[PDB]
């Protein structure tokens, strides 16, 4: 049978067939029913705002010319070698920002040509995709990454994407991310750019991403909830109590900032304000403002001895109020902080 | 019809056979251009740099003929380059480079009436150089740009600088370094390996210095104020034992937190550097004054109190000490 | 006899021979006997979830076209510019996320052929592979990762994949990882991926890793448990210390605080919650707690009414035996629950 | 056929040389070139250098290329046989790495109109590189040039020259991290002079705006917040000695680990930045509180009641001295790195 | 005559070499004199496991075919380009780990043939060859990094590797590296590999290398005395003065945390415990027992009046026994430490 053969005389010098002409030249544009699937999609990054999937791209249309009918065999396979030479679709991603092909043991393609002229061109591509991100609530986000497949040298009446009918985009099995978590749900919108030159097709799909947030939760907030009640608790011992008082607030005032600091290290590098450092700010408001309040008790009650008592229960009163107002106050700014950054 | 003559007289021309096969050796002018240094990678001793390399022979077989005029240069396809003959010139010193591509093959070729041929090239060298980091903040470097021959000895190709301007670079604007002049002698530094005679080599010397702006004031200034304040509790009473101990004890933990911190900071290498001795003597001070502040309340706990003497010493005897040492450590280190 | 033309005479434009038609076509599928050498296992990070191989990839199959009979040598090898010109499986890794051939001095692949057709196909890749991390328990997790072996372009009745009887998966001398410890027992599964357009063969081979307990517990643990000691010790002190007692507790949070903060780099930048963060919490919150019922009992002895000063005495007292007693019960259930 | 007529054009049968510039040995061939920034990105302190993808397209008149015979208005190309005409040499000046991108087919294209008007656009991914000044760090605008240049022709030859409308664009709202690129950017006319004579230029600039947010709060709120408990440690009694030493040290020690936490995430340059002096100035302060504060012990231990007078003169007079400084020197930096 | 033209008449098409054949073919084996000088020794690193190297791999064998006598020169120099077609030996190196040659305006690799048929081939190689470290012994380890040059499909009998009579491995001149010494005298291992299919031949030479001692033993180590001293200093002061010694000895304990908190990034990621995490949890160890004892000797003196001054004189007597027993038990760690990991 031999079916190298066959393929050279259906398509080759002795075939007329040219590599450089898109079928149905000169009428309807040809559709290709291109669907992917994900392997492996990790290696999403802020510094560079990017990230790293493996793609089995598959796309199908339909060929009259390599049409034929005289062979028994349906299918026919078809080597990378020979490959070269055969007309495939001029696609490409408009944000690729980087990729290329696998050749482990043997070239990473497949294609197939069926009886009534069906192609198939399955190839494996690793892309290091873009997607702008913003981090205005950076603990708790949710961010939007897609991809772009687009013509190059084919207009709308030439080249048509369309995704398949079931199945489009699929995803493999359990793999995982670090601080991310990969929506079950992801919608394939239509597109279509419309250039200088004229319309080209376009289709891309929306990948939904979540972030983790017990580590980040854990690490960041509860010590500093325990720091700032460590900082209310300093209104409860006795006013003589100066060297007490003074380092207590001190050293929370100390432990938030090396906090600020170990956060600072450990979070993405980003010059505008994320929401975890008004939480941050926040702490060391409150903190600041309690040794601050610490220090008007103080000059009040010196004053007295320096009146008689009345000095005495003025502080004995700041105490009282400052006692009910900061945890009250507090619990305001988390109710606010947690509506605001939730709903 | 530019290409015809080109090939007419390649015809019966052999790329392996260089110039005077058997007769003198040939000169080749060498020119660099500097585009861009390259940031200095201590942790692996190397650093990148973009270049126009520019060298020029002479080649009698590439004589023009004379029924053919064109103008006072001739150009040879950057595609066709490997026809003819060129030098084996590699960088000895180098580890990791590459041509550029980014519309065209940029190789430059001119072919003129007398013979001489120009070959003008982009490349993007990652050359190697052993940086001494003792005294690390105020430091001086030296990086080579060694260009050598590989399989031709000094009988046969020998490597000459143009006199004019060896080296341009203009505008580098390094992040932690400095420079506009370097010395473009020693151009004649051959290197000879025995068992196969003497091999031609050109060296040019880049002199890097480092500025001192940020340690002066990141460091140096922070760390001496904090000394001052260890010396500060010698003033306090006594009696003050729960006002003078923090005080010392936080100066020495000041010390130790910015020395931990400042580390992972700096290079990561394993000797010492003017940085840790400097450090090293601000700890070591601190810790003197609390030794003092120790020797003090041992002899504090009719009893003369000869305590308050102890600090009449210190107060003279820890500037003093202090701003000799920094005397002798400039003096010795810059 | 000229052993490049012989074999040119035995396979070539002259012989008919093509390079594109698996040997028993139309007919029984052939097998193929390939044996994984790890030469260099290392690289494993759990930021972008893989980890780096070397491979003598060797494989086998049956190629009744290429037998000889006439050639009196029983093997004959085969350089990779030919070797270029043959039928070889399309063995493709199924998460190889990258990977790169050796060509140093010479291409390193081997072609040797039998003169009953049995073929050896011996080459070297650099692999990277990815394999997911599971790191709900940090210091003492076992990950499983995985490499998969799976045809291509071919399906069950074509191409089949296995293993050799004895010794498939083979390790090197005893080299070594930082925090891992390759296990010695390597199982060898079986997988097939049964795909739309039918059933492709597939073979895997899973490695046990251990993480080392070592660093970890002594330089994160044992500082803990020094730190809540020292705040047992102010439990031990009166309340009129008030100075001493005070001071006591804000650095030893101070202290929980930073030796928290400093090993944020060393851990993994990950954002679920570890075992290892459960274990700093809690020490955190037993600092707090110290402090707060410092606090309380400062507040009950500053609130004859010397019966109030003996409410803060029996508070010390309760509390002197009651964190301790606490700290143990979190001690033994922590260790139990993430070990057995 | 179209495939074979551009073989009839140009090639083996038609006699066209694909080395040799059009209108040879006169005019010089003008390339209206303009680009489109698709990506832009990945700037960083530590090698000076910034990434982008271009979708470089240039168009240039050639009479060898002009055809009438053929019916169909436009005549494209593919790659392969785009490899055997002229074009431009286009290379950039400060390229410092280049890459094209082949994915499922080149990322060239070619197309030959009925006058000879010829398109060619392509896309590239450059690492190129630009000097950046951080002498005022926190409020600094950069400035990032790209140059276009020829390499083997001089301006009796090719003469490149930017679109009349629309010569750079960019893509949709891509968002950069601690950089905002300003929506103006000037398109200037370089053209470099060496002794073989005039090789073309062309530069597009890319004004650099750097956001403070971040850098505003988590590093100036702590130091003055800290500067305020100093001023705190000024407010209490002269006789509090263990409360005013805790107070001014730990202050210290806050200071020195803010700016040692700070160092790790602001790029590390050589020369000093505009936050280390504010940094420095704010630990400087705390250092003069706490050395007033041992002014005012020295002079009130010491020893009639003249002396303990002179030291509450002392901090009486340091009670409001220092906020004074403070907002005078608050204003002078301010001033000077922002007008 | 042009050397050119005599190689391409001495191999060629109408030569009869065959360059796919082996010298002295189904007769000796052909022996190898290969020689290496390193020239770039450095970039090691204990996450990959790894190290990279420049070598000026020359190696040397004998091929009768190449025999001539009619060209009078003694020498005959062969083109890069035309290395195809000349016999050369397999050589690659078992571990490696990637490598790339290096083609900078011409291919870094050269030949000569001689008269009777000697033959040399140098090329310049980067290999990222690897070796496994041990750091049980951290700042005082002494590594041994290797590497191996064996044949691929050439058994014993066909192909042997042996290196040169003198100077087989010629180190560069005074390159430095970081955080390590290269020792000046190496050995050169006759390595052989026993496979089932035959023996393989292999030749290693082995690089000794030295850690130094300097920024470790000043940061890491000085400080770590000092604050010992410190906590020794806190000892020797009034029973009385109880705020200032919790003060003195919890700020002990918080100094020498965040020197064994922040020591650790400069320190290699290693999970298994070090030389040096032994000093520091020994000296952290030390500082906490001081504040224990302070904490007893505080317990026993307040037993007293809270039954006559006896409990004074045992807190005392605990004190003078402290003074003295603490410190000499250090010095006994010291030593102990110091001779287990230096002899
Ligand atoms: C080359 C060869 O014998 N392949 C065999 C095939 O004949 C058999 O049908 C199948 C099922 O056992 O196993 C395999
Ligand atoms: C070079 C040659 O053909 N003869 C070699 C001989 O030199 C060598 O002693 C022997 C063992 O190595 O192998 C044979
Ligand atoms: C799909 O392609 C065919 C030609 O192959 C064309 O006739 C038809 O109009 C196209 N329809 C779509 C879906 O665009
Ligand atoms: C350089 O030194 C060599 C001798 O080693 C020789 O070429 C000559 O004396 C010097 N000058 C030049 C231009 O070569
Ligand atoms: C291009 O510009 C030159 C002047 O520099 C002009 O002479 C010429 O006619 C213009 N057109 C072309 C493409 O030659
Ligand atoms: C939060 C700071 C509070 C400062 C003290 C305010 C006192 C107001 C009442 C004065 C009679
Ligand atoms: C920022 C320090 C504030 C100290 C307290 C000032 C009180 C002023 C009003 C007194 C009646
Ligand atoms: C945001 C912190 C508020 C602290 C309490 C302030 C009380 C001020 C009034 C006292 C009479
Ligand atoms: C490499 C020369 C080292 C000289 C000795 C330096 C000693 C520094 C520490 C002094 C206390
Ligand atoms: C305490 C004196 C500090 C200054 C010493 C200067 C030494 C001379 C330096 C010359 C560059
Ligand atoms: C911070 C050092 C202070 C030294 C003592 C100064 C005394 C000044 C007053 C003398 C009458
Ligand atoms: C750095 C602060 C200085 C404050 C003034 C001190 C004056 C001391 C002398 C008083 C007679
Ligand atoms: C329109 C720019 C304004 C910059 C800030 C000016 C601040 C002036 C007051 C500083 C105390
Ligand atoms: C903290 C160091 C203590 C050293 C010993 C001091 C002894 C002082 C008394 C001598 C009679
Ligand atoms: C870890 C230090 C132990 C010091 C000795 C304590 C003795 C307690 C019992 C006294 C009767
Ligand atoms: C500009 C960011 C606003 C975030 C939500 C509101 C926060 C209120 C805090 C009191
Ligand atoms: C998703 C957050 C879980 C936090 C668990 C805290 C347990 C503390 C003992
Ligand atoms: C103490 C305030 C808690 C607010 C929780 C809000 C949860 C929204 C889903
Ligand atoms: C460790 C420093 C001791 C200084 C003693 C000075 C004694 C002066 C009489
Ligand atoms: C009374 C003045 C004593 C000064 C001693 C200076 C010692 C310098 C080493
Ligand atoms: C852990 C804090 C316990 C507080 C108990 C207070 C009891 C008051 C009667
Ligand atoms: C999956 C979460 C487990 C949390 C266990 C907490 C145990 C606290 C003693
Ligand atoms: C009190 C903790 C005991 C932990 C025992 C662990 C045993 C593992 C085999
Ligand atoms: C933050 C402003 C404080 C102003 C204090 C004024 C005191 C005047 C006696
Ligand atoms: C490191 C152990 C403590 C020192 C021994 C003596 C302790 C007092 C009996
Ligand atoms: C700043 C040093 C002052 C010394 C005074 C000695 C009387
Ligand atoms: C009342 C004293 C004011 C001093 C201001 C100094 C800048
Ligand atoms: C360029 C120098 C600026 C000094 C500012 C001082 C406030
Ligand atoms: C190698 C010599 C070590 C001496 C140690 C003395 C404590
Ligand atoms: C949104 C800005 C908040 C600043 C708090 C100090
Ligand atoms: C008296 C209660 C005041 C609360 C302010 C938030
Ligand atoms: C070079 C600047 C030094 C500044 C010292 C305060
Ligand atoms: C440290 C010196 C002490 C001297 C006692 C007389
Ligand atoms: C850790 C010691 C506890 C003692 C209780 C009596
Ligand atoms: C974006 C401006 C933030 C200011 C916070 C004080
Ligand atoms: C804390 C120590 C108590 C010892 C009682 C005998
Ligand atoms: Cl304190
Ligand atoms: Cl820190």
């Amino acid at each position: 049978m031999s079916p190298s053969d066959f393929l050279d005389k259906l398509m080759g010098r002795t075939s007329g067939y040219d590599a450089r002409i898109r079928p149905n030249f000169k009428g309807p544009p040809v559709n290709v029913s291109c669907n992917i699937f994900i392997n492996s999609f990790g290696s999403i990054a802020e510094t560079t705002m990017d990230y790293r999937v493996n793609i089995f791209l598959r796309q199908q249309w339909n060929d009259p010319r390599l049409a034929y009918n005289e062979y028994p065999d349906d299918s026919l396979d078809l080597d990378p070698s020979m490959l070269d030479s055969i007309w495939k679709p001029d696609l490409f991603f408009a944000n690729e920002k980087g990729a290329h092909f696998h050749e482990i043991t043997t070239d990473n393609k497949l294609l197939r040509i069926s009886r009534n002229g069906n192609v198939l061109y399955s190839i494996r591509i690793t892309l290091t995709l873009a997607c702008p991100m913003d981090l205005k609530n950076f603990p708790m986000d949710v961010q939007t990454c897609i991809m772009q497949l687009e013509s190059f040298g084919y207009t709308m009446n030439d080249l048509i994407f369309e995704w398949q009918e079931q199945g489009a985009v699929q995803v493999a099995d359990g793999l995982t991310l670090p601080q991310f978590i990969l929506k079950e749900e992801k919608d394939l919108r239509y597109c279509t750019k419309h250039y200088n030159t004229g319309k080209f097709t376009c289709i891309e799909a929306r990948f939904h991403l979540e972030r983790q947030m017990g580590y980040y939760l854990i690490q960041m907030y509860i010590p500093s909830l325990l720091i700032v009640i460590l900082s209310w608790i300093s209104f409860w011992i006795n006013m003589d109590a100066a060297p007490a008082r003074v380092g207590l607030g001190i050293t929370t005032v100390l432990t938030m900032t090396t906090q600020s600091s170990g956060s600072r290290a450990s979070l993405p590098k980003v010059s505008y304000v994320k929401a975890i450092d008004i939480w941050m700010a926040v702490c060391l408001l409150f903190v600041f403002s309690a040794l601050l309040e610490y220090a008007a008790v103080n000059f009040v009650s010196r004053q007295h001895k320096e009146m008689r008592k009345l000095f005495i229960q003025r502080a004995k009163k700041i105490d009282k109020i400052s006692r009910i107002g900061f945890p009250m106050a507090f619990l305001i700014f988390n109710m606010f902080y947690w509506i605001i950054y939730k709903i | 019809s530019t290409s015809n003559i080109l090939n007419r007289l390649l015809v019966s021309y052999d790329p392996r056979i260089r110039p005077n096969f058997k007769g003198i050796p040939v000169d080749v002018v060498v020119n660099i251009f500097i585009n861009s240094f390259g940031s200095i990678q201590e942790t692996t001793m190397d650093y990148r740099v973009n270049i126009f390399l520019r060298q020029k022979w002479n080649d009698p077989r590439l004589k023009l003929p004379s029924d053919f005029r064109g103008s006072d240069a001739l150009t040879v396809d950057p595609t066709m380059y490997k026809c003819l003959w060129k030098p084996d010139l590699f960088f000895a010193n180098e580890k990791s480079a590459n041509f550029h591509d980014v519309t065209q093959e940029n190789i430059l070729l001119f072919i003129f009436r007398d013979g001489d041929v120009l070959v003008s090239m982009r490349l993007s060298i990652t050359l190697s150089c052993p940086l001494d980091l003792t005294l690390f903040p105020m430091d001086t470097q030296r990086c080579k740009m060694q260009l050598e021959s590989f399989g031709y000895t000094t009988d046969d190709l020998r490597f000459i600088w143009q006199s004019g301007d060896p080296v341009q670079l203009e505008k580098i604007a390094l992040p932690q370094f400095d420079i506009k002049k370097e010395d473009i002698e020693y151009g004649n530094c051959t290197k000879y390996y025995k068992g196969t005679g003497y091999y031609t080599c050109v060296e040019v010397i880049f002199t890097l210095r480092r500025q001192v702006g940020f340690y002066m004031m990141g460091v140096y200034a922070p760390t001496l104020l904090i000394v001052v304040l260890s010396w500060l509790s010698f003033w306090i009473n006594p009696d003050a034992s729960a006002a003078r101990v923090p005080l010392g004890i936080f100066s020495v933990l000041s010390l130790a937190s910015e020395c931990t911190t400042l580390a992972a900071e700096l290079p990561k290498v394993s000797y010492v550097k003017a940085l840790d001795v400097w450090l090293i003597a601000c700890l070591l001070f601190g810790f003197a004054s609390l030794v003092e502040y120790a020797v003090v309340q041992v002899m504090l706990n009719v009893i003369p109190t000869a305590a308050k003497r102890i600090d009449l010493y210190a107060r003279a005897l820890f500037p003093f000490c202090f701003l000799f040492f920094n005397v002798i450590y400039w003096s010795i280190y810059l």
